[PDB]
């Protein structure tokens, strides 16, 4: 749709092309690429070659936006980031010395650790054989499990709410609990794992 | 007396722009006379306009007035 | 209706009223009882202030107008 | 290697050689000197650092040099601080209020005139104010923080005029000013009448050399601008019909002497004013122009590379930059374009990275 075939993907990294004179293979590759110079697609309104961002954060912000409200999702992301920053600094300045020295204040590492901890390991499928749906554990790639964990966190922060709760500080507290290996998303992950383990005698029904 | 003067056009998603890139000013963007801060309150447009100047490692030495 | 003319008249205006009140307060604070509005009207500083405020009322605000206004104020109020 | 945390808390010593110095202020000083005008988006930078550090700006220090030779016999002279939305206009007045507060002056600090106009639910009429509708719920807040503003002259100003309060209490001669302010607070039925009697009392004592009245109002755009408050029949009122602001308009008419008043144009509440307007006339209207008084406008410009380097060097010493690929020399120019030499825009990006 509005883009022909044999077209490449818009690049994002810049330091790789700032001095591409290392060896010969990539040199010949980029020379042959720039010879015929095909019509490269334009950069969308969401990607930036800056070093003060992260592709995972951009993907999470794009997934958070419901409908057409990029400014709303951006404001919510900025509020969540400043909230976790303020909470980290408040728990840092209100401590002793060993705790302040053994912990960091970078929210990116905390968010990455929370994502790696809440990421599942096995998945069940309702295989319809003979008229019944039996769960069979099947392997899943890394990106699929990451997307599943992200959507689980999103739906937990969205659906699970009462009336007096908010949203930025709520998500901040949820991320802080998930980083400490004690969170509701981790509880759901453990429940799914024990449910798959309770039905481990159905692996012979798989065909791939 | 227009040193480092150049113009261009552009048409995408029903939008016409005529940027005037200079190589002798600071690092600001003027949109229809006034600066881009009053016309682009969202950081999205600011990042979209900073991406070309960032890809060439030239920020505080190029001034534009589109 | 004098509020819809081509140029803002300095005479019988609120600007003239408040600047005359300020001049009266200054003359009363400087221990000077001999006050004459006709003598103070011929001052170049109040004339520059009048020209600046009339230009700012007529033509839109830019930068030279407010600069001349600030200069006239700083030269008339005798404050560094 | 940026010289910042070297100058002590002394606004009277800030000269041309102290360019970009993050001077430290005692925590107790902020509670007394600044008990009103405090931006909500800056208090977070004080409780986390425990140091009231403010970069010395060129248009901010230039105003302090003008007050070194300001005669007290001359009437009040306004000092408006206008500029681009974000270049530092609300907090630029803090660099001047702290200077005059140390010289033993009468500080008449006002929080924000924007809140006194918009967002007003409870409305009550008055009889001893030439029949005007004022805000009684607002007088209960400005009078409480007024005692802790200047605890060195409120107990000295004596009442020299009998004021008939209600049908049960009044005001006697020889009374201190500190007791008259905290007199009508317990009675909310007439608590909005104290702001029209105490404010007009310092007009007489300011002419002497012992008292130096200084009105510290933040945002004069709402004092003369039109309001959006309606009565009981759906009809917007005029800004000249509120007793809370009627007596405040007369104060900015150089009716007294002793020093000079100050001002600071903000943008948090300018009704019927566009966002693309930064000029003082375009943000106050015609009513905010016929009674401006010969003042000295100060244009708040952007930032220079001499002060931008002092920003990044201040957060590196406080382990604020928690990013890996960030202290790179090439990455320093990236933060300059994301803010375009603006302190408030850079503070938003630095609030999380
Ligand atoms: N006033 C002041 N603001 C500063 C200073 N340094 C950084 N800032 C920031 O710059 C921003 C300026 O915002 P401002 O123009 O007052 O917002 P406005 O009143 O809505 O126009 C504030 O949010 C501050 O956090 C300083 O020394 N003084």
């Amino acid at each position: 749709s509005r883009y022909s075939p044999e077209f490449k993907d818009p690049l994002i990294d810049k330091e790789y092309y700032r001095k591409p004179v290392e060896e010969l293979t990539e040199e010949e590759k980029y020379v042959r690429e720039l010879k015929k110079t095909q019509l490269i697609k334009a950069a969308p309104a969401g990607k930036t070659s800056s070093v003060f961002e992260d592709p995972v954060i951009s993907k999470f912000t794009n997934m958070m936006m419901i409908g057409g409200n990029k400014v709303l999702a951006r404001s919510l992301m900025i509020q969540t980031l400043e909230a976790v920053k303020r909470k980290q600094f408040e728990k840092y300045h209100a401590a002793s010395a060993e705790e302040q020295a053994t912990i960091e204040r970078n929210p990116y590492t905390i968010f990455h650790q929370a994502l790696k901890n809440c990421e599942p390991m096995i998945g069940l499928v309702p295989i319809l054989k003979g008229g019944r749906f039996y769960q069979v554990p099947v392997p899943l790639p890394d990106r699929r499990r990451r997307f599943l964990a992200m959507k689980w966190m999103i739906t937990e922060c969205r659906d699970k709410k009462h009336q007096r709760t908010l949203m930025p500080e709520k998500l901040s507290h949820k991320l802080l609990e998930a980083f400490h290996n004690q969170g509701p998303v981790i509880k759901r992950k453990h429940d799914l794992h024990k449910m798959a383990e309770a039905n481990r005698a159905l692996a012979h029904y798989r065909w791939w | 007396q227009g040193m480092a003067f150049s113009k261009s056009e552009g048409k995408r998603k029903t939008a016409k722009a005529e940027a005037i890139v200079y190589k002798h000013g600071s690092g600001r963007i003027k949109v229809n006379g006034i600066d881009y801060q009053l016309y682009f309150p969202i950081t999205q447009d600011r990042e979209q306009l900073m991406f070309p100047f960032h890809f060439v490692d030239r920020l505080g030495k190029h001034d534009v007035t589109c | 209706t004098e509020a819809d003319m081509e140029e803002y008249i300095w005479e019988n205006s609120s600007s003239e009223r408040n600047i005359l009140e300020t001049l009266l307060q200054m003359k009363a604070a400087e221990k000077n009882m001999e006050i004459n509005k006709e003598e103070l009207l011929g001052t170049k500083e109040i004339e520059e202030y009048k020209k600046s405020v009339v230009s700012l009322k007529n033509e839109e605000e830019n930068e030279n107008s407010i600069s001349q206004y600030k200069e006239s104020v700083k030269r008339l109020l005798n404050v560094t | 290697r940026a010289i910042s945390r070297t100058n002590e808390n002394d606004p009277a010593k800030h000269g041309d050689q102290h360019e970009g110095q993050h001077y430290n202020i005692s925590p107790q000083d902020l509670e007394t000197v600044f008990p009103h005008g405090l931006p909500p988006r800056f208090v977070m930078q004080v409780k986390t650092f425990s140091e009231a550090c403010l970069m010395v700006r060129k248009p901010a220090l230039e105003l302090l040099h003008y007050l070194k030779n300001t005669s007290f016999a001359y009437p009040a002279i306004r000092y408006l601080l206008y500029g681009e939305k974000g270049t530092g206009k609300t907090l630029s007045l803090c660099h001047v209020i702290h200077f005059c507060a140390k010289q033993d002056w009468l500080i008449l600090h006002i929080p924000d005139a924007h809140l006194w106009v918009k967002n007003c639910r409870d409305l009550l009429q008055s009889s001893y104010n030439k029949q005007r509708f004022d805000q009684p719920l607002e007088a209960s807040t400005w009078l409480k923080n007024f005692k802790t503003t200047n605890e060195r002259f409120l107990n000295q100003i004596k009442v020299q005029e009998k004021y008939v309060w209600n049908k049960r209490e009044s005001t006697e001669k020889g009374s201190p000013l500190g007791e008259v302010v905290e007199q009508g607070i317990t009675r909310v039925r007439n608590a909005t009448d104290a702001v029209g009697i105490v404010l007009k009392e310092l007009k007489r004592q300011s002419s002497l050399g012992m008292f130096h009245l200084l009105v510290a109002v933040d945002g004069i755009n709402a004092l003369w601008g039109r309001t959006t408050l309606k009565r009981e029949d759906k009809s917007p009122i005029a800004p000249e019909e509120l007793a809370l602001v009627h007596n405040l308009r007369k104060m900015m008419k150089n009716d007294w002497h002793g020093g000079a008043i100050v001002s600071a144009l903000s943008q948090t509440g300018s009704l019927f004013k566009p966002r693309k307007a930064y000029l003082p006339q375009e943000l106050l209207g015609k009513e905010g122009f016929d009674a401006l008084d010969p003042f000295i406008p100060i244009l708040v410009s952007n930032y220079n590379p001499k002060e931008f380097e002092s920003c990044i060097q201040y957060y590196l010493e406080n382990n604020w930059l928690q990013h890996e690929k960030a202290p790179t020399e090439e990455g320093k120019k990236e933060l300059l374009f994301l803010s375009n030499a603006n302190p408030s825009l850079l503070e938003r990006h630095c609030a999380y990275l």
